[PDB]
RNA sequence: UUGGAGUAGGCCAGCUCAGACCGAACUCAUUUCCUGCCUUUUACCGGAUGUGACCGUGAGUUGGCCUGAAAUACUCCCUAAUCUUUGGAAACUCUCUGGAUAUCCCAGAUU
């Protein structure tokens, strides 16, 4: 299941998307090109509307190559998959189709 | 139903995996030795008129006789063999008999066998009183050639030159030392084609001990200082001699 | 009007097989050529340019009698008289895998061009095997009582066009594993069933030297037989002649046993061409799928003639 | 030794092989930039 | 097999501050340790968030109880 | 017997390799017993200084300029972003 | 049998001497040059610039952290192409 | 610490002639207290080794079909397994009948070719008979090669008949291979052959001076015939084309 | 083809604290190039080409850093030959080693002297049977 | 350990590659020269320089033969007692900060 672009969910609710490079026996996962996205719920109150809208703002920070312990790892989901003809003895010669044949 | 039978038969007789070429093909086999024996006996010296069709070919096989001489003398029996059998490729007129073999040996085994020959011949020459050398040529000129069947076919041969191997000291090679192709039916060679060998440490030690009169006692390569090939080539290029 | 195409010569003779060619197919973009022949070999050529034999595929233990291309043209599909199917990779020239489960000689096969990927093999034990091109085991197989020499997949992907030595085209359904209906009318052993590119006509040449075009459409009379073209007599050998359609569905090209490939007009039944050029029987006569006037005729002269239709 | 790996840059404190420069070295040499950033002088290492 | 012992031989008999769970601080001198990070220290002074230092003397902290450590010398 | 003994220690070889010549079998056995040259790497790391810890000594011994200049600090700390200085001593002839 | 350590533990062990950022489970992340490592991920750092999620930025020297409280670790990019990642096919 | 191949425990088989049993005798320094003839034999053998090494070639053989394997593919050649002595007797009779048919086809029946391969006129020849009969170097070189082959085969046959013992057989084989110039006129039709003759004498010197040492006396008895046999095999290799 | 990555090796040039520059030095035929062959055969994938050798060249020592024709024919090193390698410590951490093989003959020892200007450490290879000889004394005296 | 991929040993024959060392061994012919011996030519002498043939070799692949094995077993590639998995968990409130700002609510932090 290595080298597949996946997103893993941490125990603190933070998501990490990237290419899974290696995994161990205790599920300690080392992944490269990691982007940590946190979906924090914020109650933004408009100046004209009295109802405050609860929006899940996603803050994304690029970390790079990160190794995470398996005790704080919760779950992961795959996002995207991964991203000798020898020459024979044949020859080609122009030719002609020969004499016309009766029906 | 006749259509199904004839279609299946046609399809098999055209696309079966035994007829890739149109005919059932086999591997060329070995005739009895008595076939060649009868042919050579029948043609004799080519003096009957029956074999007038066989004369042009026979005289034309003169061209390949040198090559037969090479193969015959190459596959000669060694002194420890009373007799040897060889595969021959023979012409069906009896014109040519080419020995179809390569005298392929294990180098430690061959080297030790010939070293034991050196020992045995020296001991016998020290033990014999008067050594009668054989006459050359062995047979008088006007004698007809010896037929195999009447003269040699059933005759028990004499004892070959072999050394009295000690049963206890030479127990590694005792049972196979003087066989024709030693260890051919063992897990010590790849098979009957006899092309790779492996020998255990006791066997290699025993073969090293038996080859003492021949094997080299030089261990240090520094023994060959200024007496190696590059030194001889340098001395040749310089018109000097070591 | 000397020459109107992209080939560097109006005729090219592709040679290099040491045995009789039985099939030859085009890449569905009209760019690559695959020919399987009785010397157990699939030779892979370019059609545009200097036309080098860029590849040879070995690995069948007996005569090769069919091959289709994939959707893109990256995986080849070879049926062979070693009772086997095989899927081949053209990125490396190696073999992906072999499909096993037939007991006698395999004559036909078909890949579903669009729909879901299935290989459809007619084999002389009396079987029509439906295979998935990822597992070597047969997904299913339909039992008949006669050898099958012809097979085509429907446009809807569930009807099977079998043709046996029992002299009639049978349309089966995969789900019920039973024959839907038989277009009878032929007198001799069926060889090729190729659906029309639009999908309403079926070409069928049999050993009686007559090539008939039939209906495919669900609304049709009792006799679905459109036309019986004649003019391509079959020779001495009882080969499995493989005809084809043009891209526009207007021209019918079938090889013949005199070395001549015969093209009729599918609309009316007029002999458009009677192109000579071969010594033995012509086994596989095909059009260019791109729509160019390129025709290919692979014959058991160990040769292929790649020519033009001006 | 058996071969050479061509690269666009060899950093400080390492071993380097330079080609196109040999015309002036006779026993030992010190290779520096054309002009320093502060316009300072240049000094040589001790002879071997 | 048996887990590897922590690399704290240079930290022996030195002033160290250990932060433990409950946001507690312990300032002391290292006296010994074990494979399971059971640290025994002498002249320990415990500090809560109020900043009050209470002397305890010889104290022991388990491996799970120990969170962070830092040498004071 | 060799298979039994080396499996008793925990060294495993393919059965074709157990029948090799004594010198090559010896090389394979010692290679799988001792392993790679990590001990030499450890010895060099522990007992031989890095360029950062030896460049000051190199400047003190074999450099004829003053040590208070910025070029001296650049040579001493082995910075990449400093100006170029290379001490060339050896000359190797090319392939031709 | 022979005990096989994880590839991620090997990448942590090979990261010694380069600056890495370790964030514990307490919300505090310290970035500094790692000076040691262990099989139980108990790492000691020397530069240790610490930032706590309550907003506390500080600097400390020679701080040792056990592997239990350590949540995430980020190492240098060069070790992304390390010799460990090559699939050995003997 | 044994020399090759005694420090190995696995290997490939070599041909029997491709084992030089005494090459290290002259590849090493000569022992002290030698006769001058033995020393110059050592030097001559070393010269042959050096000149073989200097003219080592790289012919790039790929266009070579075997004679025996191509002959096996026909209907006119079959295969069997027979005794070596039977094959030698057959080869000698075949070559004799071939030369006899050639002589009789040219209507030269006044020349008798006897069974030891000597061509002698049965009567006094005229000038035209002598002119028509003079044979060539191909006939005569083949006839003397056949004569040496006959000598070797009759040595083996005399062993197989009980007339000589095995030590006598090995001694006779060594004698025949060391006395080709005396027992044949084979040098008459190819004089470069004398090189081979010289080589055999050189080997004999070495062999004798290590054989007749100690209680071993003089005269016949030396059956160490392998190196001379090798020399004549390599001659036949070159003389075949 | 080697068993490390050249991009990884170039990136480990970028960290000059984990780099060691050493010179292998010692007497004639005491095993400097044999040591370097050990390192090379650990890193480079050239066992496949060496296992195809036959004849007397099957017994030839590789001698990767003997490349002058003098060195191949005389059988001794005459030029200080440099290499760069990636070698792994017991902790699994890879290090870039810039090593110099020096000649051991008592005449080419100036090459040794040249290498002793360039390196930070001296790995002195000494035979256990012959022990310390005159060039070992000269190299030890200089490096001390 | 698993999935899928597979398939025995010996011998025989074809084809392609290999000279660096195919060969731990070793012959012959020959072009252009130099030299020896020679009345002439063949046959020779012995160094250079190339160029051919022969006796053999290895690896890959393809077809067949022999004997077994019989959908077998084997092989291939790959990964509940202190620090990662048998949870000090769960639950809610208080206080503080921000948005709203009269409150409810929510985020974050703490008990």
């Amino acid at each position: 299941y290595i080298n597949w672009r996946m997103r893993v969910t941490l125990n603190d609710g933070r998501q990490m998307t990237g290419q899974m490079l290696a995994f161990d026996k205790h599920m300690n996962l080392v992944l490269a090109d990691t982007e940590e996205f946190r979906k924090t719920k914020r109650m933004q109150a408009k100046p004209n509307s009295s109802t405050t809208q609860t929006l899940i703002q996603e803050e994304k920070r690029t970390l790079g190559l990160t190794i995470v312990r398996g005790a704080n790892i919760i779950a992961l989901s795959v996002e995207s998959p991964p991203p000798t003809l020898t020459a024979g003895p044949g020859v080609a010669r122009p030719a002609g189709r020969g004499a016309a044949a009766p029906i | 139903a006749q259509k199904k039978k004839e279609w299946l038969r046609m399809q098999r007789n055209r696309f079966g995996e035994k007829r890739k070429g149109g005919f059932v093909e086999t591997q060329k086999a070995d005739m009895p030795p008595e076939h060649l024996r009868k042919i050579v006996k029948d043609i004799g010296d080519v003096s009957q008129k029956k074999y007038t069709s066989d004369k042009r070919s026979y005289l034309g096989a003169l061209k390949f006789m040198p090559h037969a001489v090479l193969k015959l003398l190459e596959n000669m029996p060694m002194p420890w063999e009373a007799a040897r059998e060889v595969k021959v490729l023979y012409h069906v007129n009896g014109c040519l008999t080419l020995v179809n073999e390569i005298p392929r040996v294990i180098e430690p085994v061959f080297f030790a066998q010939w070293g034991s020959m050196w020992r045995t011949m020296r001991k016998e020459k020290s033990d014999r009183r008067l050594f009668k050398r054989m006459r050359f040529p062995p047979f008088d000129d006007e004698e007809p050639p010896l037929s195999w069947s009447e003269n040699i076919e059933d005759v028990e041969p004499l004892e070959p030159i072999q050394m009295e191997l000690d049963e206890d000291e030479d127990a590694a090679v005792y049972e196979w030392f003087y066989d024709h192709q030693p260890l051919i039916d063992t897990p010590h060679v790849n098979g009957p084609s006899y092309k790779r060998w492996n020998l255990t440490l006791p066997q290699m030690a025993n073969l090293y001990r038996l080859s003492e009169p021949l094997v080299s006692d030089v261990v240090d390569p520094n023994y060959f200082y200024l007496f190696e090939l590059k030194s001889f080539l340098t001395a040749k290029a310089l018109n000097v001699a070591l | 009007t000397p020459r109107t195409s992209n080939l560097k010569a109006p005729l090219m003779e592709l040679s290099g097989h040491t045995g009789e060619i039985f099939t030859a197919k085009f890449d569905p973009t009209g760019t690559l050529i695959a020919s399987g022949s009785m010397d157990r070999t699939i030779m892979l050529w370019r059609v545009y340019g200097d036309c080098e034999n860029y590849g040879v595929l070995n690995g069948h233990k007996a005569a090769i009698l069919d091959l289709q291309w994939s959707r893109d043209g990256d995986i080849l599909f070879s049926a062979s008289a070693d009772m086997h199917l095989a899927s081949w990779d053209l990125t490396t020239g190696q073999r992906i895998r072999r499909y096993i489960g037939h007991e006698e000689i395999i004559n036909a096969m078909d890949v579903t061009q669009r729909g879901e990927e299935l290989l459809i093999s007619g084999s002389d034990d009396g079987t029509i095997g439906i295979w998935d091109p990822r597992t070597k085991n047969a997904v299913d197989y339909i039992e008949t009582d006669f050898p099958i020499t012809a097979v085509a997949v429907s446009e809807a992907g569930n009807e099977i066009y079998s043709g046996g030595i029992d002299n009639d085209i049978k349309v089966w359904d995969i789900r019920k594993k039973a024959v839907v209906h038989t277009m009878l009318g032929h007198n001799d052993t069926i060889t090729t069933l190729r659906v029309s590119p639009d999908g309403q006509q079926l070409l069928s040449y049999a050993m009686d030297s007559t090539a008939r075009t039939w209906d495919i459409r669900p609304f049709a009379p009792t006799d679905r037989h459109i036309r019986t073209f004649d003019g391509a007599p079959l020779g001495l050998e009882k080969n499995l002649i493989r005809g084809s359609w043009s891209k526009d569905g207007k021209k019918i090209a079938v090889g013949a046993g005199d070395g001549t490939v015969v093209i009729w007009g599918s609309d009316t039944g007029k002999l458009l061409y009677k192109l000579p050029g071969h010594k033995g029987t012509v086994n596989c006569a095909e059009f260019a799928p791109d729509g160019a006037p390129i025709i290919l005729s692979a014959s058991s002269d160990r040769t292929m003639l790649l020519g033009e239709l001006i | 030794t058996r071969y050479n790996i061509p690269t666009d840059g060899v950093p400080a404190g390492n071993f380097v092989l330079l080609g196109g420069v040999d015309n002036s070295i006779v026993k030992t040499a010190t290779i520096v930039d054309k002009k320093f950033d502060n316009g300072e002088d240049a000094y040589v290492f001790k002879p071997l | 097999m048996a887990p590897a012992q922590p690399e704290l031989k240079k930290y022996l008999d030195k002033r160290l501050f250990v932060e433990l769970n409950g946001s507690r601080r312990v300032i002391g001198v290292l006296r010994g340790y074990d494979v399971f990070l059971n640290i025994v220290l002498d002249d320990a002074v415990e500090e809560r968030p109020n900043g009050e230092k209470v002397k305890l003397g010889m104290v022991t902290i388990r491996g799970n109880s120990v969170v962070i450590l830092e040498p004071l010398e | 017997d060799l298979k039994r003994t080396l499996s008793k220690l925990g060294i495993f070889l393919k059965p074709s390799q157990y029948k090799a010549d004594p010198k090559v079998l010896m090389k394979l056995v010692c290679e799988q017993f001792f392993g790679p040259s990590t001990a030499f790497v450890d010895m060099v790391i522990k007992h031989i200084p890095s360029p950062l810890e030896a460049a000051e000594k190199k400047l003190e011994r074999y450099y004829t300029g003053p040590l208070d200049t910025k070029i001296a600090e650049s040579m001493k700390n082995c910075d990449q972003n400093g100006p170029l200085v290379v001490h060339v001593t050896k000359l190797f002839n090319t392939i031709d | 049998m022979t005990s096989s350590i994880g590839i991620p533990i090997k990448l942590l062990n090979e990261a010694q001497g380069h600056i890495v950022t370790l964030e514990l489970t307490t919300g505090q992340t310290y970035r500094g040059k790692l000076i040691e490592a262990e099989d139980n991920m108990n790492v000691q750092l020397k530069d240790i610039t610490v930032t706590a999620r309550d907003g506390r930025v500080s600097h400390l020297e020679q701080i040792y952290i056990r592997g239990s409280h350590v949540r995430f670790f980020i190492v240098p990019d060069m070790l992304r192409n390390a010799p460990m990642f090559r699939s050995r096919n003997v | 610490w044994a020399p090759y191949p005694f420090d190995r425990r696995s290997g490939r088989m070599v041909r029997a002639q491709d084992v030089p049993l005494i090459k290290h005798w002259y590849l090493e320094h000569c022992p002290p207290k030698q006769p001058v003839k033995v020393r110059v034999s050592y030097q001559k053998l070393l010269k042959t080794y050096v000149l073989n090494e200097l003219h080592r070639k790289r012919p790039k053989s790929m266009q070579k079909q075997s004679l025996l394997r191509t002959l096996k593919q026909t209907k006119f050649f079959q295969q069997t397994t027979i005794d070596w002595v039977e094959a030698g007797l057959q080869v000698c009779r075949q070559g004799f009948n071939m030369l006899n048919l050639l002589i009789h086809r040219k209507n030269l029946t006044y020349l008798h070719l006897d069974y030891n391969f000597n061509l002698k006129p049965v009567k006094t020849l005229t000038t035209k008979e002598r002119k028509k009969s003079r044979f060539g170097n191909a006939f005569h070189l083949m006839r003397e090669i056949l004569r040496l082959t006959k000598l070797i085969v009759d040595a083996q046959v005399q062993y197989r008949l009980g007339n000589i013992d095995a030590f006598q057989l090995a001694d006779g084989i060594h004698y025949a291979f060391n006395h080709v110039g005396q027992l044949t006129g084979m040098y008459r039709y190819k004089y470069k052959l004398m090189h081979q003759i010289r080589s055999c004498k050189d080997l004999k010197h070495l062999i004798y001076y290590r054989f007749n040492t100690g209680p071993v006396g003089k005269g016949p008895g030396c059956g160490f015939w392998a190196p001379s046999w090798r020399v004549w095999l390599f001659f036949m290799r070159g003389i075949i084309p | 083809p080697v068993y490390f990555d050249r991009g990884f090796m170039t990136d480990l040039m970028n960290f000059p604290e984990q780099i060691r520059n050493i010179a292998l030095a010692g007497h004639l035929h005491h095993g400097k190039t044999a040591f370097m062959d050990m390192l090379v055969l650990e890193t480079h994938a050239i066992q496949e080409r060496l296992d195809k050798r036959t004849g007397k060249k099957r017994d030839e020592q590789l001698r990767y850093t003997d490349v002058h024709v003098i060195e191949r024919d005389r059988g001794l090193s005459i030029k200080a030959a440099p290499m760069s390698l990636v070698l792994s410590s017991t902790k699994g951490k890879s290090h870039l080693f810039n090593i110099i093989d020096t000649p051991g003959h008592v005449d080419f020892v100036d090459e040794v002297a040249a290498a002793f200007r360039l390196v930070d450490g001296v790995c002195l290879v000494v035979d256990v049977v012959e022990g310390v000889q005159v060039n070992t004394e000269q190299i030890i005296k200089h490096a001390v």
